[PDB]
């Protein structure tokens, strides 16, 4: 459904907020097919494994050569750098405490850096992610007894304190 | 759109080596791009794959020129150099960089996510004139010449030898006084991908069993030129070698 947005339900995964973005996390072993959508990797790619997905962003491709061969393969307008799939414009981008995505704001694909929870864009270092600055969270969270909770420099809808995961309904529930 | 920039020597005399540079803009590291090659062209003759070398620092060499050419680059100043030695006057021909990069991904017959590697971008080229001082591989065969009126219709062929019918090849229009340009990719059926940039919507191809046809229709002035019929040898980004046919020269009456 074009852009992450707040309202998003991500398949299988979960909404994170940075200081100047929302996107899904996987759950456990998955892999982001789109940015909604999470479903299991694949090892190797066939083909019986073609259009499946082989890590984020990175779906095995058949190559129309000769002779055909197959192989795993960052979507349009992506490259795999560290084994990674990141937007092109972010190849040699270093935001530190943070990661490069593409400026929603500007027509032309550009890479702009957004930020751990605390920290925002510093013009005074390279626009990188050294300014100490608030972002509130934009998260829904409305599931049962749960707050948006900053973890790792993201923000993520987590139980309250004082409440765990239950191990049977994956609710939060009182410890005890 | 990438630009490729030939530079270097336009006169050798015999024995001497050849030193050809190739400055090429708008690609860095793997940014919608895999490799920069080299291919000559002998006036009036076929295309002859030279070199490449890969973003990382992967080379191929043509089987027959092996022993004579070395390619290297420096990424820093965004250079690729072709040295190609003992110089002869049959090697007298223009030299043309160019790019090896990646169709945009596109849905094939079968609805299967799919790419292939193709010389994408071509350079303009540079004239190189030498003063007076291969088995079991395809074969592409190419009628020598056609032509057509203006308005008309027309099919150009190209046949591949015995045991590669599943092979694709790609079609290069040369129009006079110019270096060639990428047209279409075909195989056993339809176009494969899309065609190339600034090739009108006048151009289709269709293949069946080893024939390889280029179709022109409501043919214009501007389509006097010749069309050249390429096959890549190789699994992937891999490239074993490139065999080219003899070129059909399309002279427009009218
Ligand atoms: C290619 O063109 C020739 C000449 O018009 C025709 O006989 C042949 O059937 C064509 N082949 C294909 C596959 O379209």
């Amino acid at each position: 459904t074009g852009k992450v947005t707040v309202d998003t339900v991500c398949k299988r995964g979960f909404l994170i907020q940075m200081s100047g973005h929302l996107e899904c996390k996987c759950e456990n072993d998955l892999v982001l097919v789109n940015e909604e959508t999470c479903e299991e990797k694949v090892l190797k790619c066939d083909e019986k494994t073609v259009n499946k997905p082989c890590g984020d962003f990175s779906k095995c491709i058949k190559i129309d050569g000769n002779p055909v061969s197959y192989a795993c393969k960052c979507n349009l307008g992506y490259d795999m750098v560290n084994n990674v799939c990141i937007p092109n414009e972010c190849k040699q981008v270093t935001c530190g405490n943070g990661k490069c995505i593409l400026d929603t704001s500007n027509p032309v694909k550009t890479g702009v850096c957004s930020c751990n929870i605390g920290k925002v864009p510093n013009v005074q270092d390279q626009n990188k992610c050294s300014k100490d600055g608030e972002t509130k969270c934009s998260l829904k969270c409305l599931k049962e007894q749960e707050t948006c909770k900053a973890v790792d420099g993201i923000y993520k809808c987590d139980c309250k304190d004082g409440f765990i995961i239950d191990q049977e309904s994956s609710i939060c529930t009182g410890t005890k | 759109q990438i630009t490729l920039k030939e530079s270097g020597p336009t006169l050798v005399k015999p024995t001497q080596t050849l030193t050809l540079t190739c400055t090429f803009s708008g690609s860095s590291l793997s940014t919608s791009g895999v490799g920069v090659g080299w291919i000559r062209q002998p006036p009036g003759k076929a295309l002859e794959w030279l070199a490449l070398i890969y973003w990382n620092d992967d080379k191929r060499y043509s089987p027959s020129l092996k022993r004579r050419l070395t390619i290297t680059k420096d990424t820093s100043k965004n250079q690729v150099v072709l040295t190609m030695t003992n110089m002869d006057p049959v090697d007298t021909a223009t030299y043309y960089c160019v790019h090896r990069g990646s169709a945009p991904y596109y849905y094939d017959s079968s609805g299967y996510y799919s790419t292939f590697y193709y010389f994408d971008y071509w350079g303009q080229g540079t004239l190189v004139t030498v003063s007076s001082g291969g088995g079991s591989q395809p074969v592409l065969t190419q009628p020598p010449s056609a032509s057509a009126s203006l308005g008309a219709s027309l099919s150009l062929t190209c046949t591949l030898s015995s045991g590669y019918n599943n092979y694709k090849v790609d079609w290069y229009q040369q129009r006079p006084g110019k270096g060639p340009r990428f047209v279409m990719r075909v195989g056993t059926g339809g176009i494969v991908g899309s065609k190339g940039d600034g090739i009108p919507d006048r151009f289709s191809v269709l293949g069946s069993g080893l024939n390889r046809n280029l179709t022109i229709k409501n043919i214009q002035e501007d389509d006097e030129s010749d069309y050249h019929c390429g096959a890549d040898h190789g699994s992937g980004s891999n490239l074993d070698y490139v065999v080219f046919g003899g070129g059909t020269k399309l002279t427009v009456l009218g």
